[PDB]
């Protein structure tokens, strides 16, 4: 009943995003502390973020919100699920081959081919259980084998910091057919993201005690070099279970679409220049859709603002606020 | 069309991943910068030098480019100086601060991507060595932890077993009282040799080398590798000089070392450091760098520490050579360019390095005229560049002066502080009374100084680190050497797939011409130099046929071809490399086969 | 239930998988009968021995229980003794038959389950070689294959360049009129050394070794592998006797050879053939057997081919000692067998040879009592037992006979032929004039005899071996001797998980009784015997206090207890294993841990 | 259409028994030329055999022959359908564990368990087409490799030789869906059979080639030798696929039934004492439905009444001739 809940909203929530968030949240904050720091404010975001949801969700049941309306399918349907489509491969990419250059990283035309044909791979199967098992592993035993050997710049680093939260806005979509919602649903979340939060403090500590801290800067992929310097003797079983649960984590014309675009996103940009371009668009209308429901909800919004103010991107308001007013 | 597309991009990448050479490690792209601690900087305010003032100045290291340190040995000996005998090989001593002191220097230098390197002395300890101590009493399994032997030691004099000499005295068997038998040190009275047939003697270098593993050292610097085993049977060695009469020979060069050097099975021990070194490089980042630092022997004996094509022994031994060379000209340089190529088996990497703590000075040697041709040879060389201190400028040597503590009057004067600032004692120490004058035209010859103005023989050291690390030909590339001559020394770096030459003219000569057209074909009516030994011409314009060079003058020359001298039939057996790949301009990577 | 029981079943295989103990190769298990080609069997009718004549007695091998052959040296030589000196490696003699009776015999020995394993010298060659008559004339890449060095050579006589003694006379430089120089040839007139330091000779031997390979010899023997290198400064060597004038020692034995035997990079060449012979053994039935045979030297030196812990050099050298005792008593057999096991490297596999071609034989130099109690310790040892042909049964030696062909007079009296039949030339050849001379009592001493009659020296052979290849405690078990005496020498053979021991007693004394209450504790009051060196009282009844002993007497006592001597403290210093395991009589499998 | 058909004949018929057979059938005859013989005969058999029964299955459609017809069910269920089904798994064990033991022998313990395990295993899964792809590679591979470097005792080589033909007495049952089976049923095992057989010729001069004729009888897989001899750098292939393959080609009564009793099967008897266990009952039953059909044929009476008279186990007897006799 209420446990199954927490185990499915787990589940949704702890994705490829956890071993791949660390590099670019401490390359702004510049620091051990501030990082965790802005790891919990994350993690009480999200869980406030969900909490609302779970109230905003099962009272109107694009669903929660005209010209407004309009925008959000036209921005669904180019910035918001191609771009964290290719996301999501250009992540994978960049962990399937890190193992093979070790000394140093990996070319920038070998990590775009080999995700553009992750791209097409998964297009043509959709077209036509076992990933979080394995994924769960690799957090466990890192958490476990860290514990053994234990005993401007403030933006980017919760843009970076809160891709590993990816799924905490729709829980409610597939937490509907389980059981009653009136204390089961906003149960599940207040004591099931804040368990995946320690989780990724329990994760993030366990990196800080093998390598040093200039050592997680020149590291592309930090698991396969927790890998190597802990598990000397089992290595390949790091980089090995985290590729195969992150190919697993990434309508004909609709997956056409969203696999053509998707290819253009990977050849002028890296893996962070697409991250805050993705998270500027996405925030930018999860502060509407708070916005919208005023017209909790005094930190949503004051947190919103800033994360908008504070970096003002230049390749972004041309094509949301552009593309479509010559076509309207 | 998209289901064939797409196997031929995995099929792209797996190509791309089978066709890429091997990363290059620390060790071999980046310069070293011999550091000596007790003459570089200090912070305590006692006179000597110690680890915190080399920590201070970190940020110098990486204004240079450099990326290994290779501080020389700093333990707690009762010798300082004739190779450096140690006492205790755990400890360090009260010089050069503590061990709190080096923890917070070795990772002070990995916070800045540095790398370092610390001698290591496994041939030989000290008198007050607790090793030593409990072996003149036969105390356990220190019995045999060295060389023990019955002699004769009667009202007068001992007579040794042998006429092994050592290397700085006579006699190198002497006699003690308490053990009554001769101990084998072959270096010094109080530097016993430590006996390496002993299997416990073997092992317990293991746990030295492990244990500063441990710190995070990266990498040692053996000192004494051809003196570690000698001959059991104590036979007398042959004389140079056959008529010479017997209880005279108290010169370690009259004398045929063909028992005490380089026997049968020293190399065993080498490999077998290698092999402890080995469970710590398991890490793609973390590699272990091991020398040898054999000197004094052919170039035949030195290149056998690269090891064999199926067993690792040793990255590179470190070249002596360029630095005993007193007089310079264009045969006595190639010479030594081409000793070490020839006998070098390929796919090893070089080195090289112009001075160092046993031997004079580069401006004290050769002339401040040939400081900064000097220079351009070192990062100019295929070879890992290995720079003393105080070498980027130029530093003269300082008079002998007379110590109370036991130190080698001679190779001294390199031993002279840093000269940092034109303050007292040229800013290497704010106290009185330093343990070595620091060398008088130090107001002149200074970092601050020649930072501030321009043409000085520090801004050349600056770039040249920079285009050796920037540009690939320097990196991992051919290298062409062009003839013989007593005036210029001419050589190419070149790689395939570059479509681009450096050629590197280096003048050891008396202001002589050099005509361009006779030595390399295809050159054209003008080319442009890029550094130069006196920074005021680059950027500039000279024909091939003349070009006016004076005494200490280098130039680079950068050509656009593809007609490189390694590919054409003359140049094939002056013609070397190492990593042998081809570049690609299109796709931005390295290739093995093109 | 079952969901459970499926996985334990799994996991119980992939744990025997990972206990079970790398299986022994056919070097390690299975005795050896080296045989000589040329005095073995007769087939064409010509008086020599041939490998048809090998073939055709191929069943009798493989009733004695023998793995490997290691057929003696045949090829095309100019000089069929004094380490056979060989003038054509490729091909073979016209003796011996054709290269295609050589493919019909390691053909027929695979069909049979044996093993072969030939002789190589690589150090010398022959003055009828190929390679000499073209480095005589400096023709092309040649003219450096062999150690040439200028030397005086007037009217009357030539002048070495150092005072190096050949080990088969003088003057091991000798001048030719051809290419006025002295050749280094250290073994003979007409075996001049085969410089390997040349890189092209060193990669000419490879492809011998190929050549061979792709036959199927299944493995090499080196011949001699000190006298490869040489030292490159030709100095005179250490006389040792000092006050001796020169121009008089012209004896191999008078004179220190520090210069010309075990010189730096000679192990590294053996290194470089295992590597070769590597590429070949990829095949996991398909293993490649090199032995060094480096005799006449300590036993530091011999074990040091044995190589190290991370580089492989050689499987085992073989073992010399047991082979030049004349005299054998309880001190001399324990000092040999105790000289091996303590300077051999754990994890090795170490080997025994009581005779061989140059030596004398058993019965000749020890005595016909001493042919049973000598076979029997050759199989009760941990090693690989060798067994020269012929000294299965007991053979004596023959006078020297004047031959034509250029011979050794000593060492001959071994390579008698084979004694089969009580015909005509015991039945080795049909025909008339032998090469050599037939032992006269072969009518009483050949193996049609000794097979038709019991209590004879050819059946303990057999069950030797049998006992040998069946009982697993005699393949690889523990190794535990008792004490030391001048009058029997005993020692345990043990196993972990087997719970029985073999008790193994030589006499080597005069006629003397043991005690067996006085050295193992815990045996009863009866135990019964095995094979009993001299036949029939096998399976009888002794009592331990009071054994009666002759002088050829040897005994295998097998007892049942788990009281194994390698566990107790006392008998910790004197036992030794190859591969330490445990046995399981419940689950019939080999167990690492236990 | 005709095609199709080939290609379903010769899949169904090319099992997990060509690299487990020669080593028994070499093993009689003693040779080379007279094993190729032999096999070309059985070829030939199962060929003749599978042309009859064309003919007689689509004319009378147990169902080919009361008495005779109860005695085949009752052997189908404990000495054809779990002997089978026991011998694939064999052949799996002796195929998974043979790199691991490359000098000796694997022990008898080991691959006993391991079999059972791949039983219980299998039996489980199925209570709850890239078998067939990847084991044409090998048979493929063998063959083109095996070509690159080319230019009393006679009844049990029968019984080893006739059980890598496994299936052609079921090839009527699953070929009467295609198209008419007028002329080509009988015509896709008139060719499809013989090209089967020249392929297992094929296959086995391919051993012959690289291991000679001695090497053969002490090599219990025959495939992972010849995987290392021949393709040295890639030798983990061929005892991969083969395993792989095998697992496959092996009602939950049914299931259970046919997994406890084959344990105790594998128990007393071996590898070899189960194939002429097997093949004895198996060919018993197949005469018996050759002589109901007639209730060429000068040549297939002859040659029938040497395979049953030749052999002529002490539990076989009590089985066939006393457990329906004290029933009947
Ligand atoms: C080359 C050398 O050092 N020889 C030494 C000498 O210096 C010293 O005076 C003498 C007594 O100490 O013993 C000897
Ligand atoms: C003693 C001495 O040389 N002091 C000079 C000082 O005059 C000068 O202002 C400074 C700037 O370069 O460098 C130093
Ligand atoms: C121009 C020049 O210096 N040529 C020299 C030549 O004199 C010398 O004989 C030769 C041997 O080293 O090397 C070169
Ligand atoms: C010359 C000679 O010794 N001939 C004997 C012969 O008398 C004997 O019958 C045969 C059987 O052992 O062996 C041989
Ligand atoms: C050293 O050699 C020279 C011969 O050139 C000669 O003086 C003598 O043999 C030796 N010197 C002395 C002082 O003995
Ligand atoms: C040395 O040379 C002479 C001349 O042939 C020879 O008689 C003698 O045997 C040689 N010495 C030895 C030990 O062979
Ligand atoms: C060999 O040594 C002995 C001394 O024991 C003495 O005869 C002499 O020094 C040497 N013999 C000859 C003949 O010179
Ligand atoms: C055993 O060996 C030692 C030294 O080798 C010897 O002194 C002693 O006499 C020997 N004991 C017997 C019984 O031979
Ligand atoms: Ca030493
Ligand atoms: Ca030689």
């Amino acid at each position: 009943g209420l446990i199954s809940g927490i185990s499915i909203i787990v589940g949704t929530i702890i994705g490829s995003g956890i071993f791949v968030s660390p590099k670019s949240v401490l390359s702004n904050t510049e620091a051990v502390g501030p990082c965790l720091i802005i790891w919990a404010a994350c993690g009480v975001l999200a869980t406030l973020g969900a909490l609302c949801f779970a109230e905003l969700g099962t009272m109107i049941t694009y669903l929660m919100e005209p010209i407004p309306a309009y925008l959000f399918s036209w921005a669904s349907l180019i910035v918001i699920k191609p771009t964290s489509f290719a996301i999501i491969c250009l992540s994978f990419s960049e962990y399937v081959c890190a193992p093979f250059y070790v000394g140093c990283k990996p070319p920038q035309i070998v990590v775009k081919c080999l995700a553009a044909a992750a791209i097409l791979f998964i297009s043509t199967v959709n077209s036509l259980n076992i990933f979080t098992a394995a994924k769960l592993v690799i957090v466990a035993i890192i958490i476990i084998s860290g514990l053994v050997l234990l005993a401007g710049a403030i933006s980017l680093a919760f843009y970076n910091g809160l891709w590993a939260y990816d799924g905490w806005n729709q829980l409610n979509y597939i937490t509907e057919e389980l059981r009653n919602p009136y204390r089961n649903l906003p149960l599940a979340i207040i004591i099931g993201i804040p368990l995946v939060t320690a989780c990724y403090i329990l994760m993030n500590v366990s990196y800080f005690t093998v390598m040093t801290a200039t050592e997680l800067l020149q590291s592309q992929a930090v698991a396969v070099t927790f890998g190597d310097r802990v598990l000397y003797p089992a290595s390949w079983i790091v980089p090995l279970f985290v590729a195969f649960s992150t190919i697993g984590a990434a309508p004909a014309p609709a997956i056409i679409f969203y696999g053509i675009i998707a290819t253009i996103y990977i050849i002028p940009g890296d893996i962070n220049s697409l991250v805050n371009y993705f998270s500027f668009a996405a925030w930018l209308f999860y502060g509407l859709t708070i916005l919208g429901l005023i017209v909790i909800p005094v930190l949503m919004t004051l947190i919103s603002v800033f994360l908008v103010l504070a970096p003002i991107y230049l390749y972004c308001v041309l094509f949301i606020l552009s593309g479509l007013l010559f076509y309207f | 069309l998209t289901v064939a597309s797409v196997l031929v991009l995995i099929a792209a990448t797996i190509a791309i991943i089978a066709l890429s050479p091997k990363c290059l490690d620390w060790w071999q792209e980046g310069p070293m910068y011999q550091i000596y601690p007790r003459s570089f900087k200090d912070s305590n305010k006692d006179g000597n030098g110690d680890l915190k003032g080399i920590q201070d100045k970190l940020d110098y290291i990486t204004a240079l480019n450099i990326k290994t340190v290779w501080i020389t040995s700093f333990y707690k000996s009762s010798l300082k100086d004739f190779r450096y005998g140690v006492e205790d090989f755990r400890e360090v001593d009260p010089i050069f601060g503590t061990m709190e002191d080096f923890e917070n220097l070795v990772a002070a230098i990995h916070d800045k991507g540095l790398k370092l390197i610390i001698d290591f002395i496994p041939n030989h300890t000290s008198d007050k060595h607790i090793w030593f101590q409990l072996s003149r009493t036969r105390t356990g399994k220190y019995t045999d932890y060295y060389i023990w032997h019955d002699c004769t030691h009667e009202n007068g004099k001992t007579i040794p077993p042998n006429n092994w000499l050592s290397v700085y005295g006579n006699s190198s068997w002497h006699f003690d009282e308490v053990r009554n038998q001769c101990y084998f040190h072959q270096f010094m009275k109080e530097q016993p040799d430590l006996n390496f047939r002993n299997p416990d003697v073997q092992e317990e270098i293991k746990e030295i080398l492990r244990f500063w593993l441990t710190k995070g050292v990266d990498g040692f610097s053996l000192d004494a590798v051809k003196f570690l085993l000698e001959a059991k049977h104590l036979r007398d060695e042959i004389q140079v000089n056959k008529t010479q009469i017997p209880d005279t020979v108290t010169q370690y060069s009259e004398l045929y070392h063909d028992f005490t050097t380089t026997q049968v099975g020293m190399h065993d021990i080498v490999r077998s450091f290698r092999q402890t070194m080995d469970q710590y490089s398991t890490e793609p980042g973390r590699y272990r760098f091991m020398g040898t630092e054999a000197y004094a022997e052919s170039i035949d004996r030195t290149v056998m520490y690269y090891g064999l094509p199926f067993i690792q022994e040793a990255d590179f031994p470190f070249n002596n050579y360029l630095s005993m060379l007193d007089t310079v000209s264009g045969n006595s340089v190639y010479e030594v360019i081409t000793s070490w190529m020839e006998n070098m088996p390929e796919g090893k990497w070089p080195n090289w390095m112009i001075g160092g703590p046993d031997s004079s000075r580069l401006t004290s040697r050769l002339g401040n005229q040939y400081v900064n041709v000097m220079n351009m040879l070192l990062f100019t060389l295929p070879g890992t560049p290995i720079t003393y201190y105080g070498e980027e400028i130029g530093m003269g040597n300082i008079v002998a002066a007379n110590l109370n503590e036991s130190y080698d009057i001679n190779t001294l004067r390199s031993k002279s502080p840093m000269q940092w600032d034109n303050s007292s004692n040229a800013g290497f120490s704010e106290a009185s009374n330093t343990w070595l004058p620091t060398n008088s035209d130090y107001h002149t010859v200074n970092v601050d100084v020649q930072k501030t103005q321009p043409r000085s023989a520090l801004k050349l050291y600056q770039d040249l680190s920079l285009l050796h690390a920037n540009e690939l030909l320097l990196n991992r590339g051919w290298f062409c050497h062009l003839r013989n001559d007593s005036h210029y020394v001419v050589y190419t770096r070149e790689l395939d797939g570059i479509d681009r030459i450096f050629i590197v003219v280096l003048n050891f000569g008396e202001s002589t011409l050099l005509n361009l057209h006779n030595m390399i074909s295809g050159l054209p009516a003008k080319m442009r130099i890029r550094l130069s030994t006196n920074s005021a011409d680059k950027g500039s314009k000279v024909d091939t046929s003349g070009i006016f060079l004076d005494k200490g003058e280098g130039l680079i020359f950068e050509h656009n071809t593809k007609n490189l001298l390694h590919r054409q039939t003359a140049f094939r057996d002056r013609c070397f490399v190492s990593n042998r790949a081809c570049y690609s301009s299109v796709l931005n990577i390295l290739y093995t086969s093109c």
